RNA sequence: AUGUUU
RNA sequence: CGCGGGGUGGAGCAGCCCGGUAGCUCGUCGGGCUCAUAACCCGAAGGUCGUCGGUUCAAAUCCGGCCCCCGCAACCA
RNA sequence: GCGGAUUUAGCUCAGUUGGGAGAGCGCCAGACUGAAGAUCUGGAGGUCCUGUGUUCGAUCCACAGAAUUCGCACCA
RNA sequence: GAAGACAUUGUCAGGUGGGGAGUUUGGCUGGGGCGGCACAUCUGUUAAACGAUAACGCAGAUGUCCUAAGGGGGGCUCAUGGAGAACAGAAAUCUCCAGUAGAACAAAAGGGUAAAAGCCCCCUUGAUUUUGAUUUUCAGUGUGAAUACAAACCAUGAAAGUGUGGCCUAUCGAUCCUUUAGUCCCUCGGAAUUUGAGGCUAGAGGUGCCAGAAAAGUUACCACAGGGAUAACUGGCUUGUGGCAGUCAAGCGUUCAUAGCGACAUUGCUUUUUGAUUCUUCGAUGUCGGCUCUUCCUAUCAUACCGAAGCAGAAUUCGGUAA
RNA sequence: GUGAUUUCUGCCCAGUGCUCUGAAUGUCAAAGUGAAGAAAUUCAACCAAGCGCGGGUAAACGGCGGGAGUAACUAUGACU
RNA sequence: GCCCUGAAAAUGGAUGGCGCUCAAGCGUGUUACCUAUACUCUACCGUCAGGGUUGAUAUGAUGCCCUGACGAGUAGGCAGG
RNA sequence: GUCGAAUUUGGGUAUAGGGGCGAAAGACUAAUCGAACCAUCUAGUAGCUGGUUCCUGCCGAAGUUUCCCUCAGGAUAGCAGAAGCUCGUAUCAGUUUUAUGAGGUAAAGCGAAUGAUUAGAGGUUCCGGGGUCGAAAUGACCUUGACCUAUUCUCAAACUUUAAAUAUGUAAGAAGUCCUUGUUACUUAAUUGAACGUGGACAUUUGAAUGAAGAGCUUUUAGUGGGCCAUUUUUGGUAAGCAGAACUGGCGAUGCGGGAUGAACCGAACGUAGAGUUAAGGUGCCGGAAUACACGCUCAUCAGACACCACAAAAGGUGUUAG
RNA sequence: CACGGACCAAGGAGUCUAACGUCUAUGCGAGUGUUUGGGUGUAAAACCCAUACGCGUAAUGAAAGUGAACGUAGGUUGGGG
């Protein structure tokens, strides 16, 4: 799919609360941090003897991930998240469809 | 899931050496003042068979320099050594067959046997029948003697280490075919319980890595890593190469 | 071993043993899905009606 | 340096 | 996910290691030498450097995303 | 019988994204030779395995077959 | 004597390590395995005109695709056929006429649609925010999908209106954990500030066995609980297949259908074939073949007596009574 | 491992093993080092063996092709 | 229509058997008759329901009495013994 | 088989269970070996098999929905019992009638759409054209078509204009109807409308039939979650006492009379007895009941003799009977 | 022609406990529970008892926290008595 940027859409920033311009980027998960309580608990459980102590997922079935748009209001910097349907190719750039061309 | 035969050998229950009929450990004299500074003369009283050993042993009687008595020593007889022969052992003994000399005191090219790896160890190298060590040179500074071992390996030994001039008697022994399972039986009856050998491929998988299968076959490479563990080291351990050897040996 | 997959056999008999009961209609039915604007105005209309009827009971 | 048959 | 390395004429490589600039061999074609062939000799044609963007008085080169190949290492929904 | 594959000028084959039926070995013709072989040029050669449908057309997008083959067909 | 702050030894860390330890190694299934997915789903039919409705039924389809192929508005009308114009024919571009949709609407099928839902153009982000209600699946739980409102902010149009993704029916995902966004709100419990961490609300990283364990084989050395809920034997149903027998009569039989045969068709019988099924037997009906022995059936090879012949004799063939 | 004697033991190191090389060489743990921070900590560089890179090895495990045209009858192909 | 040919299987056997021929067979019609734990009436047992009766000698008011209807049963539930 | 050396054998000794030992069979290791024996953990766990102990009375099932690593199990809903509770002018209903909807199956249709499908006819030579001329053009014909026109024979689960029967939604009143006018922040141009109201009027039939051991309500729990059979509709299969669905009735869970016999068929469902009458089925004898009555048909050297049901077909016969 | 049962006697299988749901009976009732313990005793009994504690009388929110009358504790409809 092809999604444009700058997204005139609703903002909840408590200052706009209205339709404003939103820059669009693709959400990225972010590095899993140590000292998060689940990671601390998992490391403590994995220490010592006993082997792997929690499931490790193997039976993968999805061939796509759900694209998430991080939408940033250009005036108040408030961010919103929009989920798109599953797609195999996602582009943020332009090159819109041109009709009647050879 | 069963302990294999080469693992069971280490416990030494039925795999110990059959030493009842043996004449005693074959050793040079204790390296003492007489051998360190001059020489000592002994007499070959008997040349006797040693059970489990191809080479004959020589009983050499010396005089105890510190107490009035005789000290019998069990040397490995070199070829040409005879009863009633005077054996001379020490730094100042002559270059004659049967004499025990420090490796540094012999010229290059000398053929010695029962050679000590370290001075005073009373003999470690070239002890089997027909085997011998070749002196190939000396390093008088930081005194060392270069020798060639029966395996062809070059070794640097202390020049104070002793050896018996000549070749170990009983050579040519392995040239005669045993010709008989009975002769192999009587050979190993007086050495150890290492015969006969069942092929691991003729066993079941529980007994050996080579066991099992609807045909007798190894199934995986018989060359086994040096870092493998006990129960895995069956076959050709840490083999550099395999197959029929063609060409010349002594890689350098 | 395969087995039966589905049947509605005996289901009507089971349902009619305790009978099919009509759903007990009530007057003043619930206003659950009623238009919330109408409900909001209805609350104020009923409040005003109650206050008028209370004040007019002299 | 090479170049096949009659 | 991480760290790296590689993509250059039809084919195999250099030039990249800091911009002075696209080259070497095989291959193709034309001619020459030979009675003829190969070698040989003289020419011509062949990529503009994996795709875009970025920094440069004038970048294949330096930088950032992306496509493909390989090695190692990592794995709680 | 199931799971697969391939079917293109006489032979081996490349097509293929809704390009366009083409290349070598064959054959023919002309070169060269005294004449052959070898080479070097030019040409023809299919109604793309058959029949029916969907596309603007179609090996190629696209249905029912046909032919050639590979693997499996086991526990009593 | 050698050796020397190196070996060794202790701890941690990386590699190696079926030598060994523990465990696992789906389900449906006309037995199981192989195959397939009927396992989560959608269209038409089966399906018997409310709804619901099964089979490894039938014909197919889904894990995508689309910043437009979403939304609004305007203008226009499509497939096809006929008649016309240089190159240009049978397909190019131009013109008219007819044209109820025979086109197109992303995909499978069904439905729907003509001043439109189709084609072209213009503007846009309603594919937005908040949390409820409702329909299908249904336990009236979840998830997915969808419907109608409310409270905002927008888009479009002159406007009425329309828009909370795709004209509708499929196109998808719990707990825990991680991560992001928001509220800049609560807590870190002796009191504070700043980092950090934990909370609340909303998403994402996924379980396709799709209400969602983390999982390779082999056993002809085998074990246990069971199962006739289930295969391998007989028996029972059936008789596709096998075997056997009829009816017609185009033809063969030199002529001549029927001496003997007999096509194209069609009606049967039998359970000595092999299938189909799984009703009996898995706390056990001894599982091939041969040997031996008795009896039974007749669809009769021979023998008895006969009828018929393409029966001169002989031999033979067809048939009847006959086991 | 094979299994008296006799006669031999052919080709293949691509795959899986085994083995030899080693600071030219990518990846690479703990400890240690540097930077930032108020610190927890984060990042970076360095980074042993191993793997990778290069070589050897089959009396190691093992493996060791297909199609069609062609010879004064047919046939088969020495041949290509 | 009935009958016959078509019409062949294995232990000896089956309109149930015997047997039956203007049937004791087939088609049809009319009566009479036989008998279920079914129907009708009555009696008794129990269950359920609706009632009457503390006005005493009435010591059994969960008692006594009146009326009507009902009674199959695995798994299972409850009650009285 | 072997019998003078890998010989046989006593005693001593060593090797002990994931261990030993094995000239190798997974062999032997005290009748125990693909991991000995003994005791304990241990009454190990078992969705699996077996059993589960007195009587009577009343009520009385399910093999179905959804979910599950689920398919021999469970949860869930349903069926059932018990306890009851609130009332009982009464409430409702596996039913009809009236009024009003919905459906796309049976049937029907194809000179109606789609898809099939048989044949002839007439127009298309500008029909696609070919043969043959035409010196050649389709120009003259012969004519194979390919269309068009009007006909014609036969069809559709995934075709249809039409369209049943059965089944199915709703309504048949006091929670109704009618008249006047109060509230609102909704809505309207507007007391305009919407909803909820105050007040007033209408009881014999308060607005069809029939019935009503009453209606309504609540809690909590058992078992069940293998089903099978019959008529009818119906899918796969040649078919099946096969396999899978729909409605109902049954068997399971059910005795009794009949079908000789039999889970399902017919009749009828059951406290203990008496009497009468019957059902289905029977009345020669077995065997209770007419060798009854009446009209005909049949002679079988395999007659025939009551549905389910225990079989028979095509084709034939101056047998006989009636047309 | 599925399994157990040759016979008989005796034994022989839904128990108790901790914590609970519904229902019922009893006591008290916005309170309730004496029995941890103490006092007492005819001594494991019976009798008596303080302070606590549990549950209930308040909920809601993750939490900080806040915390239940406009009204005759409301209006309308039905409602036994
Ligand atoms: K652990
Ligand atoms: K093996
Ligand atoms: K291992
Ligand atoms: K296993
Ligand atoms: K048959
Ligand atoms: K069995
Ligand atoms: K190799
Ligand atoms: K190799
Ligand atoms: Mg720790
Ligand atoms: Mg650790
Ligand atoms: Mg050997
Ligand atoms: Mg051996
Ligand atoms: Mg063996
Ligand atoms: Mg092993
Ligand atoms: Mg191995
Ligand atoms: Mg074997
Ligand atoms: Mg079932
Ligand atoms: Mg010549
Ligand atoms: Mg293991
Ligand atoms: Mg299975
Ligand atoms: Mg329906
Ligand atoms: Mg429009
Ligand atoms: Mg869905
Ligand atoms: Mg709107
Ligand atoms: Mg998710
Ligand atoms: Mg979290
Ligand atoms: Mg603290
Ligand atoms: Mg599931
Ligand atoms: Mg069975
Ligand atoms: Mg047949
Ligand atoms: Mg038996
Ligand atoms: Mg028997
Ligand atoms: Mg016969
Ligand atoms: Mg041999
Ligand atoms: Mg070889
Ligand atoms: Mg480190
Ligand atoms: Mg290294
Ligand atoms: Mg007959
Ligand atoms: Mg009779
Ligand atoms: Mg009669
Ligand atoms: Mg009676
Ligand atoms: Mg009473
Ligand atoms: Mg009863
Ligand atoms: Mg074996
Ligand atoms: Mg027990
Ligand atoms: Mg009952
Ligand atoms: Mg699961
Ligand atoms: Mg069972
Ligand atoms: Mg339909
Ligand atoms: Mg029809
Ligand atoms: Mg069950
Ligand atoms: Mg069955
Ligand atoms: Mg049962
Ligand atoms: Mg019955
Ligand atoms: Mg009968
Ligand atoms: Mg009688
Ligand atoms: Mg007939
Ligand atoms: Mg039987
Ligand atoms: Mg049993
Ligand atoms: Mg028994
Ligand atoms: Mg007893
Ligand atoms: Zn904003």
């Amino acid at each position: 799919v092809n999604v444009p940027k700058t997204r005139k859409t609703y903002c909840k920033g408590k200052t706009c609360r209205k339709h404003t311009q939103h820059k669009v980027t693709q959400y990225k998960a972010g590095k899993a941090s140590l000292f998060a309580q689940g990671k601390r608990r998992y490391d403590r459980k994995q220490s010592g003897f006993g082997g792997q102590t929690k499931p490790v997922f193997h039976k993968k079935a999805k061939t796509t991930k759900k694209v998430v748009l991080r939408l940033e209001c250009v005036k108040c910097k408030t961010r919103a998240q929009l989920t798109l349907k599953r797609c195999k190719h996602f582009e943020l750039g332009g090159e819109k469809k041109q009709k009647g061309q050879a | 899931g069963r302990v294999i035969r080469n693992q069971r050998k280490g416990a030494g229950s039925i795999f110990t050496s059959h030493t009842r009929l043996r004449q005693g450990a074959a050793k040079l004299r204790t390296l003492d003042y007489a051998e360190r500074h001059g020489y000592i003369r002994g007499i070959v009283k008997q040349i006797v068979h040693d059970s489990g050993r191809g080479a004959p042993l020589a009983k050499v009687v010396f005089r105890d320099p510190y107490k009035y008595r005789l000290r019998e020593e069990i040397f490995i007889a070199n070829e040409g050594v005879h009863t009633g022969q005077f054996i001379y052992a020490g730094k100042k003994a002559s270059l004659n067959v049967g004499n025990v000399l420090p490796l540094g005191s012999v010229p290059e090219g000398t053929i010695v046997s029962n050679v000590e790896e370290k001075p005073g160890d009373r003999g470690a190298l070239a002890r089997a029948s027909g085997n011998y060590v070749i002196i190939i040179g000396h390093n008088p500074d930081e005194n060392k003697t270069r020798v060639r071992l029966p395996s062809g390996a070059k070794k640097v030994i202390s020049s104070d280490a002793r050896g018996v001039i000549g070749v170990i008697a009983g050579g040519g022994r392995v040239d005669k075919p045993l010709l008989k399972a009975g002769r192999a039986f009587h050979k190993y009856r007086l050495k150890r319980n290492s015969w006969p050998k069942t092929r691991g491929v003729a066993m079941n998988p529980v007994d050996h890595p080579h066991g099992g299968g609807n045909h007798q076959h190894i199934g995986k490479a018989s060359t086994i890593s040096r870092g493998a563990v006990s129960g895995q080291k069956a076959g050709l351990i840490a083999a550099r190469r395999t197959g029929l050897l063609r060409g010349s040996q002594k890689t350098q | 071993a395969k087995s039966k997959n589905h049947t509605a056999h005996n289901q009507t008999r089971k349902a009619h043993r305790n009978g099919i009961k009509k759903p007990k209609t009530y007057k003043y039915p619930s206003l659950k899905g009623v238009d919330p604007k109408f409900r909001r105005n209805h609350k104020h209309a009923l409040h005003g009606t109650a206050k008028a009827l209370a004040a007019a009971k002299k």
